[PDB]
């Protein structure tokens, strides 16, 4: 169902090579040829394979000593952690070519922890300019652990242990089932048991693979510990990019609440009790992951030091704010310019760019850590390498707390509070002179509910028979959210001829009143569908544009089984290779009802300004001097939101077959 | 005897057309003519008539836009209510001349909200220079719903919807009479139905009409949102007005405590209950005020981010306090300079001083804001124009509530850790070579109760008939309020070598409440300036009588609109209501006695006046001197570095006279 790319002989060989270290993540085959290579690989005696000879040796330091150690968790969050995956970071991307790439990466792939591996391994891989192109597993078939619900993973297991069905039919009943010798199991999303209140509403969002998946695509892409001098030019927007994507985020997470009858994100205080809970069905083999029961007081003696640092973190901001200009982190800051909006996002990400220097150092502290190792809920680590699990302690499960949203929802309100210092737009900057909306249309917009399949069998081991033969076929299916596709047109008058720049938005119509939503107070929730560039003809035109071509979704990862046929026929998936790092198209719209749902479509076209020729880090990056989110980027005057060449239409979003996805999985 | 001045026919026209549009203030006359000129008047065809052609743009632009709907409760403390506050007033302080001033007020009375007009309007009035001189009726008389207990308004609605008395006899049981062809209604203060608390003692003084509309001309002589350039040297003095104003309001108010038995206002934290509460017997047009029930938790699920906002910005007072000399709001300040004083008083006024700017922008969170709407228990606003008023929503309302005076103590406070960096004045600052007080004598000091009514005619609807006759005017309120008898201060100075001087007076406890008698080094904050004058001594013995009739630190009591208009065709004006507005009310001079006399002090202070280097006459001649206010008080003191011989300590006792229980005088006779 997905668009292909052609491609030649000498990348299949490479794009192999490199899916070839995601393959039973979790063993060692002896006979594969990552092992031999990685024997074979005198890491004392090639200095010379490296571009940055400080790196190599740092690297050689540090190796001397020793690493995580193998099977344990890991996690970017954790000091010494992080500055050996750095490390070893570093060696991947200084790699003078991609030869000494991959034995560096077997090299890895063998003697280290395998966390570690991966998580440097899928970054350098998006990061070294000569791997670019290439195409990565998605995170759910990488790292399946994080996106399994514990009673699916001991169904894999018992069925491992027992090599396959006893009784086909009590297999059955336990949504186990045999499909081309490959045995695929029913996931539903969790009970009251794992979201102890209103928030299990939404598991199907919050638990989705995309979703979660999407995120951890975001941090790969541009490590908050990373200088972002790759990019050139974008490193001057960082914040703003930071800003944008959680704001979008929350927008989009918002209208699933709306249809789900639970209004605003809660706001949450660091003195007080937090009232929603999580409890995951997670573990590591070593600790379960930590719960965060129903009013949890987050301000215990544990806490108070981080409590402690969060707050004038935070108070730092508010001083900001009140004095409007200040010097910080060297820089002269004022608040009226935009060289504010990458500060101030930079702020509140401690990334790298807020140092100005290339990676982020031991003792510089971050608020988002301890923001989450607070909310997080476990006991404190016992030692370096060891600490006890929580949700927020990986990008890949982040999305599944409720107190993510929470906490998310915080910085980007104090970011909203910076905007007030921001210039609103006047007529003059958002009137095209010359052209008029005069009619949006748009197809039925219908949600429903179809089934997903990834292949799971990273968490399962395998004997040293069949480790010969790299084994595969444990498949979660699972319902998951998804949408038909349709089409806008929009019709156009104008005088003359240029080339225009189309822009959608999704907003919410009401708030959980029944009360009109007023763009005041309703900017900020307003997503982003799609963005274009259209030539404009003198008087009457139509723009016909559909939901397939949006430009901010993609299609569905392909398992690497099937990334391994297209490659035998000279192809790959396009989304995987030139768009991983955007939103599943299946998301692209809450879930309606059979009646509607009552949202709004904001269609804005203003002129094409032929400008950057760039090499963008994310697709958020779009060829345009214009703020991300603008016209949206900033307060609105809503007089001014008037223009001919604006339109507000009211759409319903519908819903079609059954309305739980727990209906999708009964046996007989 | 009510102190008059006279004025020419071209003033008394000026005077009719402002005193207009505080009648019947809810309502329109289509046949006056403010509504012809207001229903017709075009701004954009006559922006020539404007000294400031952005602004009567800027304000074009927002009313295109929509101002806040008719009949609404206005409250300056919230944004958008605010900006079109200011942009009116804009239009009102850069009207060419008077005639455009007043078509735009009718303009503005036909279209815009009565609340946020009233508020513009009230202000323009004060601040235009062509109107000084000109009077404006008391606040009680243009708001008379905030200045009484639903009770009564109940009362008067009810005789207006019978249009008169049912039953003479049983109105008469309720306090209601009919003088004239005026309904008079007897009231009384919220604790003759409601004890909720010890802090009811005080509403005699906290419920009071004068101390209220003091409060509230404070604010329209020089509110936060706007700069003071047009008060010369004043501009480098704010932040010591505001500083002083409550530090002298804060001395009053616990003069009333103490002799209510009550001793110091509680401290209180963001994150803890506050124990008193307030439960307000208002009513607004739509709904009643805001309740805070005893043991109110400030710290609740709607304030977190409104007191991490609170707290930020003690805490960046108190880094300053820390730092001593630092660089903010690009200035350079250090404590130990006394000029400080501006920066900090402007900081916690969160002013357009602070930033120097004309006018402060939403950008620019106040503190005071924020604070008033926390401890005002209201929920959240609806929208941008529909809140629950709570009494700190409003200038004319704030004193009736506890928390205020725990809000403005604890800002007090903050200026008083400053006001410790400063070097306490030496032996030879204060004394005034060759000159002795040898004696003071003071009559005795007496208070008492006595009935005040005023008029309460814009709390009703009237009829299309009423308002073409003119018949709009019958609702009177009689209450009894505080009030002294006149007394005499008697000063015997001796001086080797004739000289010019000043004599300040101040009033202060004698005693803490262990009965211990305060030491100056305390409770120099404790001072409540009753008066300051000048005096020429010559070689020997001098004696200096001043009555308490000529204090210039307070003023007489209004004379009601009505009896303007009478004034008004004699040629005449209430001298008091022109020039001295914005003071402090005599008859609430002195805190309320006891039968035995409670014990007070008079501190009396003489010192040079050798010549007039800076003082201050736009704001008005308060500080004929470059002395700061409150000197020799205005900062902390070594009691034997001080005592010198031209100040003199006399112990005094204030008496009540009559019946001590205001209620008392309510009670129908039988
Ligand atoms: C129970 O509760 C409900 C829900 O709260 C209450 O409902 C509220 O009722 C309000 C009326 O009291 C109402 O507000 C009015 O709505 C009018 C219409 O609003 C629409 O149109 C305007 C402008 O018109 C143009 O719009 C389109 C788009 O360009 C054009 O194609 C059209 O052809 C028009 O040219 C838009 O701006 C709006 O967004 C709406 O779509 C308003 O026009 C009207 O505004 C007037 O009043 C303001 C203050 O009074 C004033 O600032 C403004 O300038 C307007 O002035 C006119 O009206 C006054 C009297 O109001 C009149 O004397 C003047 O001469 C002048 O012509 C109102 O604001 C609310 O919309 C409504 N709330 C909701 C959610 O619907 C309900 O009242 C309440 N009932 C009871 C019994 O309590
Ligand atoms: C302001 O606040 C003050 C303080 O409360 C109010 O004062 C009260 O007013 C009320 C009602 O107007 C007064 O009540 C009347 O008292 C009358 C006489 O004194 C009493 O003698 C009786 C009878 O034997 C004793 O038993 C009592 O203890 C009293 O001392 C009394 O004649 C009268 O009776 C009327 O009402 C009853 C209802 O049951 C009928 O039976 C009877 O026919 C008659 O109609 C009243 O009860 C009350 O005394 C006052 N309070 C105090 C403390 O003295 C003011 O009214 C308020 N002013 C305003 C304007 O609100
Ligand atoms: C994902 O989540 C869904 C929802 O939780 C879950 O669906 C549930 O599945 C169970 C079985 O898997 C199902 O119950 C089975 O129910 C049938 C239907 O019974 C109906 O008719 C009864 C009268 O004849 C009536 O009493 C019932 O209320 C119902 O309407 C029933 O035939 C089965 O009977 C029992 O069989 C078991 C065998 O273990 C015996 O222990 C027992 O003695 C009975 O003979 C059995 O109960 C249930 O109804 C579904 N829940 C809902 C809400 O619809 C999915 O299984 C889960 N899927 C996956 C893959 O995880």
């Amino acid at each position: 169902e997905f668009k292909t790319t052609p491609v030649d002989a000498a990348f299949v060989e490479k794009q192999k090579k490199i899916l070839s270290l995601f393959y039973n993540v979790n063993e060692i085959s002896y006979e594969a040829e990552y092992y031999k290579v990685a024997q074979d690989f005198n890491i004392e005696a090639s200095k010379d394979c490296y571009t940055n000879m400080k790196a190599y040796e740092n690297f050689m330091m540090m190796y001397k000593v020793g690493f995580l150690p193998k099977n344990l968790e890991f996690s970017i969050f954790y000091e010494k952690m992080r500055e050996e995956a750095i490390a070893l970071f570093k060696l991947f991307y200084y790699a003078k070519d991609f030869e000494c790439f991959y034995k560096t990466a077997c090299y890895a792939r063998v003697y280290m922890n395998q966390g570690m591996f991966l998580y440097a391994y899928y970054i350098a891989i998006i990061q070294r300019s000569d791997t670019a192109s290439f195409v990565l597993p998605a995170p759910y078939e990488a790292y399946p652990q994080y996106f399994v619900n514990m009673e699916v993973k001991n169904k894999m297991d018992y069925v491992k242990m027992m090599d396959g069905c006893l009784d086909e039919k009590i297999c059955y009943n336990y949504g186990i089932i045999k499909e081309n010798e490959q045995f695929v199991m029913y996931a539903n999303y969790s009970n009251s048991l794992t979201y102890p209140n209103n928030e299990d509403r939404i598991a199907y969002l919050t638990e989705d693979v995309g979703l979660n998946a999407y995120y951890y695509y975001f941090h790969s892409h541009l490590p908050f510990w990373w200088n972002s001098g790759k990019y050139g030019a974008f490193k001057e927007r960082r914040g703003e990019i930071y800003f944008f994507f959680y704001q979008q985020l929350l927008a989009r997470y918002y209208m699933e609440r709306l249809t789900n009858g639970l209004g605003k994100i809660p706001e949450f205080s660091w003195y007080s009790p937090l009232r929603t809970g999580y409890l995951p069905p997670f573990n590591s083999f070593y600790y379960p992951f930590a719960q965060r029961s129903n009013d949890y007081e987050l301000h215990t003696e544990k806490n108070y030091e981080e409590i402690r640092f969060l707050d004038i973190y935070e108070k730092t901001f508010f001083q900001y704010l009140q004095q409007g200009h200040f010097k910080a982190f060297d820089k002269k800051i004022d608040l009226h310019s935009s060289k504010a909006v990458n500060f101030v996002g930079n702020y509140w990400q401690t990334n790298a760019d807020l140092f100005e220097e290339d990676f982020l150092q031991f003792y510089q502290r971050s608020y988002e850590v301890n923001a989450r190792r607070v909310l997080g809920a476990a006991p404190k680590p016992f030692n370096q390498y060891t600490f006890i699990p929580s949700a927020l302690d990986f990008y890949q499960t982040s999305a599944r707390d409720p107190a993510f949203y929470q906490l998310y929802k915080r910085i980007v309100q104090y970011i909203i509070e910076f905007k007030q210092y921001q210039v609103p737009y006047t007529q003059e900057a958002l009137h095209f002179v010359g052209l008029k909306i005069s009619d949006v249309k748009v197809d039925k917009m219908v949600t429903f509910f179809d089934h997903f399949d990834f292949d799971a069998f990273n968490t399962v081991y395998f004997s040293k028979e069949e480790l010969k033969s790299s084994p595969h076929g444990y498949k979660v299916r699972q319902p998951r959210l998804n949408h038909k596709p349709f089409t806008v047109t929009i019709d156009i008058k104008s005088d003359v001829a240029t080339n225009a720049v189309v822009k959608m938005f999704l907003g919410p119509k009401y708030d959980e009143n029944g009360f009109p939503f007023s763009l005041e107070d309703n900017w900020m929730n307003f997503y982003e569908l799609d963005w274009f560039v259209q030539k404009v003809n003198p008087g009457q035109s139509q723009i016909t544009r559909s939901s397939t071509d949006f430009a901010f979704f993609k299609e569905d990862s392909l398992p690497m089984a099937e990334i391994y046929k297209l490659l035998d026929q000279g192809k790959i998936p396009t989304d995987m290779f030139n768009s991983s790092d955007t939103m599943p198209s299946r998301l692209m719209l809450p879930k309606g009802t059979y009646d509607g749902f009552p949202f709004q479509l904001f269609v804005f076209v203003y002129p094409y300004e032929p400008t950057p020729k760039e090499s963008e880090p994310f697709k958020a990056v779009v060829p345009d001097n214009k703020p991300f989110g603008y016209p949206f980027d900033r307060p609105v005057l809503p007089q001014y939101f008037k223009q001919p060449n604006m339109f507000f239409k009211k759409v319903l979003v519908y819903h079609e077959g059954e309305l739980f996805p727990y209906l999708f999985n009964i046996p007989h | 005897t009510i102190k008059t001045k006279n004025v020419d026919a071209v003033f008394v026209e000026k005077q009719k057309k402002i005193l207009s549009f505080f009648q019947d203030v809810s309502q329109l006359n289509t046949d006056d003519e403010y509504y012809k000129i207001g229903k017709d008047y075009d701004i954009e065809m006559n922006m020539d008539n404007y000294t400031n052609k952005k602004a009567v743009e800027e304000f074009l632009k927002m009313y295109r836009t929509g101002f806040m709907p008719k009949n609404l409760e206005f409250s300056v403390f919230y944004d958008k209510m605010r900006d079109e506050a200011i942009a009116l007033f804009h239009l009102f302080y850069y009207a060419k001349d008077f005639e455009t001033f007043y078509k735009t007020a009718c303009f503005a009375r036909v279209h815009l909200n009565q609340g946020q007009f009233l508020y513009a309007f009230y202000i323009a009035v004060i601040q235009r220079s062509d109107c000084h001189g000109f009077v404006v009726p008391a606040p009680y008389e243009v708001y008379p719903k905030m200045f009484m207990n639903m009770e009564v308004l109940q009362k008067i609605y009810v005789t207006k919807m019978q249009d008169g008395l049912i039953n003479p006899e049983a109105a008469a049981k309720y306090g209601i009479h009919k003088e004239n062809d005026y309904f008079v209604y007897k009231a009384n203060y919220s604790n003759a139905v409601l004890y909720n608390n010890e802090e009811q003692r005080l509403t005699y003084f906290t419920e009071d009409i004068g101390m209220n509309a003091y409060y509230y001309y404070f604010h329209s002589h020089l509110p936060f949102w706007w700069t003071s350039e047009k008060y010369g040297a004043l501009k480098e003095r704010r932040g010591e007005v505001y500083f002083y104003f409550y530090q002298q309001l804060l001395a009053r108010y616990y003069f009333e405590r103490l002799t209510n038995g009550l001793g110091k206002i509680p401290e209180f934290s963001w994150y803890s209950p506050i124990k008193t509460g307030y439960y307000p017997l208002m009513l607004t047009k739509f709904t009643p005020f805001a309740q805070r029930p005893d043991y109110y938790n400030l710290h609740t699920e709607e304030n977190y981010e409104r007191v991490r906002f609170l707290d930020t910005y003690e805490k960046t007072f108190v880094q300053f306090l820390q730092k001593d000399h630092f660089e903010a709001f690009g200035q350079k300040i250090d404590f130990h300079d006394p000029k400080a004083i501006n920066f900090v008083g402007n900081y916690w006024q969160d002013n357009a001083d602070l930033y120097g700017e004309e006018v402060t922008k939403d950008y620019q969170r106040s503190y005071e804001v924020f604070a008033r709407r926390v401890l005002g228990a209201a929920p959240m606003p609806f929208d941008k124009y529909t809140f629950m008023p709570s009494a700190m929503d409003f200038y004319q309302t704030s004193l009736r509530d506890p928390a205020f005076y725990q809000l403005y103590n604890r800002i007090v406070e903050y200026i008083v850790e400053f006001k410790q960096y400063l070097k306490p004045y030496t032996q030879d600052k204060l004394y005034f070579d060759g000159v002795k007080i040898t004696d003071v004598k003071v009559d005795k000091l007496t208070t008492f109760f006595e009935n005040f009514e005023f008029d309460a005619s814009n709390s009703v609807y009237f009829s299309k008939e009423e308002i073409k006759n003119n018949h709009v005017h019958d609702v009177k309120v009689r209450q009894p309020r505080l009030n002294h008898s006149p007394f005499n201060v008697n000063i015997e100075v001796d001086s080797n070598v004739a000289s010019d001087a000043v004599v300040k007076i101040f009033l202060a406890p004698k005693y803490d409440d262990n009965g211990i008698p305060l030491t100056l080094e305390d409770n120099w904050m404790k001072f409540f300036e009753l008066d300051w004058f000048t005096t020429k001594l010559t070689a020997g013995q001098n004696k200096i009588i001043r009555n308490s009739n000529e204090f210039v630190i307070f003023k007489e009591d209004s004379v009601p609109m009505t009896e303007i208009m009478k004034m008004l065709d004699e040629g005449k004006v209430p001298f008091d209501m022109s020039e001295e507005f914005c003071y402090m009310p005599k008859r609430l001079m002195l805190p309320r006695g006891t039968e035995g006399g409670f014990p007070f002090q008079l501190f009396v202070f003489v010192y040079p006046f050798d010549n007039k280097g800076k003082d201050l006459a736009p704001f008005e001649s308060f500080v004929l001197d470059n002395k700061p206010l409150g000197f020799p008080l205005d900062r902390p003191v070594v009691d034997a570095l001080f005592k010198v011989p031209n100040m003199y300590f006399k112990d005094i006792f204030i008496y009540h006279e009559g019946e001590r229980f205001p209620y008392k005088f309510n009670i129908p006779s039988y």
